[PDB]
């Protein structure tokens, strides 16, 4: 992973994004989620990412 | 001659329509602001949030529209006082002038 002040934005369009994929890695510290509940991702579609 | 060329004479009648139909387009212009909330449509906010979150949201969009209503209504009292003067002025008018 970069350093904070180089941190490395990533673009994710034209493809499928399910969520539950995130769970993999269990030990989450943090999950605040701003704006969307983290439970209602599955249903919404996103200008960019 | 002093009716079908002299464009407002009926300056009167008109004034009356255009006060009730400009109340009901901010009536209706001000479901499109937030007051506070994520988002003006009820939707948005019901299938992005959670339940716990979502009244928090909500609570600030019936808030702002409730008061928008009272608005309405209580300038809608205070128009419709003059319009009963006048319609008590009218059917003296019509009893006693003709
Ligand atoms: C930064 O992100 C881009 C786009 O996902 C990726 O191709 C690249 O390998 C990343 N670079 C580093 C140094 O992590």
């Amino acid at each position: 992973f970069a350093s904070v002040y180089a941190w490395n934005r990533t673009r994710i369009s034209n493809c499928v994004a399910d969520y539950s994929v995130l769970y993999n890695f269990a030990p989450f510290f943090a999950f605040k989620c701003y704006g969307v509940s983290p439970t209602k991702l599955n249903d919404l579609c996103f200008t960019n990412v | 001659d002093s009716l079908f060329s002299t464009p407002s004479a009926l300056g009167k009648l008109q004034d009356v329509v255009n006060h009730n139909a400009q109340a009901l387009n901010t009536l209706v212009k001000q479901l499109s602001s937030k007051f506070g909330a994520i988002s003006s449509v009820l939707n948005d906010i019901l299938s992005r949030l959670d339940p716990p979150e979502a009244e928090v949201q909500i609570d600030r969009l019936i808030t702002g529209r409730l008061q928008s209503l009272q608005t309405y209504v209580t300038q809608q009292l205070i128009r419709a006082a003059e319009i009963r003067a006048s319609a008590n002025l009218a059917a003296t008018k019509m009893s006693e002038c003709v």
